[PDB]
């Protein structure tokens, strides 16, 4: 989801 | 409430770019050709103006007349009166022009003249003949 | 923090009763405000106590022991509260020292399909509640989508890797219970184009900023403009981004058009003035001649001849006045054109070089959601955003597997046991599984309830890999097809010497085309040993699975050579390549909100199945088939903690069902 964005 | 800064998305524009399968590149081409059209139109009028500038070269320098600086006088010489009658015939009510022709009379003195000699120089007739042209 | 901070850490509003709490304590929430605040305190305090020491069980006695008046005056309220929290895995979950040794004899038999984190979590819970629990795992190991490569001193997670912040994370509790070596991730990620040259901070910051602004734009499209259906189909994030970019290119052009159009108005205004000026110079040319000729008539002259000289003198200076007032105008307009042509609007929206770096930022998003952006739901792709944890993201330095393995301790786990068919009836369930090694060797399992933690990819298989008898109801199977199950792959590269920046945790690689933006776009340096970890994301992930390891390792070195030097990159001693979509016990990486789905589908997935009656006309049966797993938790999908919580959830529901809710009264 959104939270995995680097 | 409203789009981010430097981001442009109007309701109308969204519908326009999504209207069909290739409405996207269609709209982007019409503007691409619109740009090309307007860009060459610039150089055309840039060329036209370039030639009109070459004709204006030299300015109006060999056509200027030196400054005639002369002090204003109160008395109307017989010479000056006649110049006036002719100036009325050629300029009508333009008191400024008449004042320039004579050279030593003020704009109001010209207006004064108009009433003083009104009878003696038939200025009524002179003025109605100016309008006839 | 303190009492209130514990509520936050447990994902609960400190000053308000939840819907679940309203269900179990309807007497309190409907009652007077004073009672509610006492309830809330008792709840919050009990949580605090458990959290401050999560390595030992917190009993009702220990809880009552540490309460004040008037909070310890009502012992039935405290007991109801404690029992509620214990039942729903808010307290005494994970791995803890048990004060009162496990109940003498068990009650009820539950089969759990899969020993992933969700499975294991629920298993521990039910066993804690005194139930007969047996997990069935197709793999020869626990953890499932939590997989850790180990060889010598090399440790690298092929599955779950990141703990997404401890602020409200149940994994915060687990990390205290298990020896997890949690190391923070350093934000900075230097990019490198296809050639191997680093992107300068000029471009870098510009493109990234534009990327974030493009996202906000798609959000604006979705909510404010309601751009969500296009030709009957649901609009994806991919579509939305294209549309936004196009409109931004349209604006760049619109700007230029009305800028040059602004020039032609001034340029054409000058054209008209130059004509007036030329035509006046023509009259001045002629008038000077006339005045000259009039002055050649040498005196003495009569008055009309004198008047001619004067007249032509006046008429000339008047026309010379005009021309100078027009040369005045010309001068202003002439520099006004130098003004506009000095500063043009933007040439382009983004260059080829720009658009490539932007593709990397898209690829990063395609990694995060484990799917091409053309599949994500525009409206909902980010629905789980509000429930995101606080704190900086960490990595398990000693390998994430340490967690499932630790959870698996003291549990009856049948490894190498592939469930083939699930049978559920009013009177009970039977689960038919085979041995993975000799697939003709068959097992039958009888149980009161089946907990199904099969991955969504598995549940999606056509033809079905697991058969449900009777078939799962239409509403469930629709939810399975609607939901998105994504893919994301990892390439493990083990070296003998660190040839990269040791202070840099991660660096990107920019692909040549949009088509291959995800292909090896990011590298991880996280572990003690010299290991680099390469990500395959987006559209690239699915295609790279049909390519052999050597070629993949090839492209990996090729890129790494380009950044660090064609000699400074040695041969990798050990290499591993994940294939999650190919993996039969996964069929992909984790879920995503696909276009045409919503967060609601995740609730549908969690809803249990209740069989029809045996004898027709017999009473409405108990629910038999339950669902946990990463794809069942609306507010925490596609994660470990999500699974972990989904487990705890179902356990609580199943225990309520078969052991009875003693705390609701
Ligand atoms: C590459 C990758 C990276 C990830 N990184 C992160 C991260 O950084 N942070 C994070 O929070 N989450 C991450 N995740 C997600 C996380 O790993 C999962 O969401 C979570 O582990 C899923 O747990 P689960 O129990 O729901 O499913 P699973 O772990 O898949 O458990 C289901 C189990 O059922 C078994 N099974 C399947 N079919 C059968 C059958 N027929 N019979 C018996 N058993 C069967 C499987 O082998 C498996 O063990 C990542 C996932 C992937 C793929």
């Amino acid at each position: 989801p959104k939270s995995f964005l680097v | 409430r409203k789009p981010p800064k430097g981001m442009f998305l109007s309701q109308e524009d969204v519908e326009a770019v999504s209207a069909n399968a290739t409405a996207a590149t269609t709209v982007l081409r019409q503007l691409d050709m619109e740009l090309v059209s307007v860009k060459r139109q610039i150089q055309n009028i840039k060329q036209t103006n370039s030639a009109l500038k070459e004709k204006l070269d030299g300015g109006i320098e060999p056509y200027r007349l030196p400054e005639v600086i002369q002090k204003c006088n109160a008395r109307w010489t017989t010479e000056e009166q006649l110049l006036a009658v002719q100036a009325i015939r050629k300029y009508g009510r333009d008191f400024q022009a008449i004042s320039d022709v004579i050279g030593n009379k003020s704009v109001v003195q010209v207006k004064n003249f108009f009433v003083n000699y009104r009878r003696r120089f038939n200025i009524d007739e002179v003025l109605q003949e100016w309008e006839a042209e | 923090s303190g009492v209130e901070g514990a509520a936050f850490q447990s994902r609960l509003p400190h000053d308000r009763m939840t819907s679940q709490e309203a269900a179990c304590f309807p007497d309190i929430i409907s009652g007077p405000q004073q009672t509610q605040k006492v309830f809330l305190f008792i709840r919050n305090r009990t949580l605090q106590l458990w959290l401050d020491n999560p390595k030992i069980q917190l009993t009702f006695e220990a809880t009552l022991q540490q309460l004040e008046a008037p909070y310890n005056s009502d012992t039935v309220l405290v007991h109801r509260v404690h029992s509620y929290l214990e039942r729903h895995g808010l307290i005494n979950f994970g791995i803890y020292k048990r004060i009162k040794p496990l109940p003498t004899k068990k009650t009820g038999k539950v089969i759990i399909i899969g020993s992933g984190v969700s499975g294991l979590a629920a298993a521990r819970q039910l066993q804690s509640f005194g139930m007969d629990v047996t997990l069935l795992e197709a793999r020869d190991r626990v953890g499932g989508r939590v997989a850790t490569f180990r060889k010598g001193n090399y440790v690298a997670d092929l599955g779950a890797m990141v703990v997404t912040g401890l602020g409200g994370n149940p994994m915060a509790v687990v990390s205290k219970q298990v020896n997890m070596e949690l190391a923070k991730i350093k934000q900075k990620c230097p990019l490198y184009e296809a050639n191997g040259q680093a992107v300068p901070k000029e471009k870098d910051e510009m493109v990234e900023q534009e990327f974030n602004r493009l996202l906000e734009a798609t959000s604006y499209l979705s909510h404010q403009l309601d751009f969500n259906v296009l030709n009957n189909k649901p609009v994806s994030l991919g579509q939305a981004l294209e549309v936004v970019i196009q409109l931004q290119e349209k604006h760049v052009k619109d700007e230029q058009i009305e800028h040059w159009k602004k020039i032609v108005k001034t340029q054409e205004e000058l054209k008209e003035l130059l004509n007036k000026m030329v035509n006046l110079k023509e009259k001045i040319k002629e008038l000077h001649q006339q005045y000259k000729e009039a002055s050649e008539v040498k005196p003495p002259r009569d008055i009309t001849a004198e008047f001619l000289v004067k007249s032509k003198h006046r008429d000339l200076t008047a026309l010379c006045k005009e021309y100078d007032e027009l040369a005045e105008t010309q001068g202003k307009l002439e520099e006004k054109l130098q003004e506009l042509e000095a500063n043009p609007p933007s040439d382009v929206y983004l260059s080829s070089r720009d658009r490539q770096i932007l593709d990397w930022h898209f690829a990063n998003l395609e990694f995060a959601n484990a799917t091409p952006l053309s599949t994500l739901s525009l409206k909902h792709w980010d629905q789980d955003d509000d429930f995101e944890f606080t704190g900086s993201h960490l990595t398990v330095r000693n390998g994430y597997s340490c967690v499932p393995v630790a959870l698996a301790e003291g549990l009856d786990i049948k490894l190498n046991t592939a469930v083939r068919q699930v049978r559920y009836t009013a009177s009970g369930c039977e689960v038919i599984a085979v041995n993975t090694r000799s697939t003709s060797q068959t097992f039958i399992y009888k149980c009161d309830a089946v907990l199904c933690t099969l991955p969504l990819g598995v549940l999606k298989q056509q033809p079905p890999a697991v058969q449900f008898v009777p078939p799962l109801p239409e509403w469930k199977t629709s939810a399975v097809q609607r939901m998105g199950f994504g893919n994301l792959n990892k390439v493990v590269l083990c070296f003998d010497r660190v040839f990269w920046d040791p202070s840099v945790n991660l660096f990107g690689h920019v692909g040549s085309t949009t088509a291959s933006r995800g292909e090896l776009f990011l590298f991880w340096n996280l572990y003690k040993a010299p290991i680099l970890l390469a990500l395959v994301a987006g559209e690239a992930a699915g295609i790279m699975e049909n390519i052999s390891d050597d070629v993949i390792v090839g492209r990996c070195l090729a890129i790494l050579k380009g950044i660090f030097g064609s000699s400074a990159v040695p041969q990798p001693k050990e290499t591993v390549v994940s294939r999650w979509r190919a993996d039969p016990w996964a069929r992909g990486s984790y879920s995503y909100v696909a276009a045409g789905s919503s967060g609601n589908d995740y609730d549908l997935m969690a809803q249990p199945i209740t069989p029809g009656p045996s004898i027709p006309g017999a009473p409405q049966p108990i629910p038999r088939l339950f669902f946990a797993g990463e794809h069942t938790i609306r507010n925490y999908p596609a994660t470990v903690h999500g699974a972990l919580l989904s487990g705890l959830r179902e356990a609580g529901r199943i225990a309520d069902q078969f052991l009875g809710a003693m705390y609701t009264l």
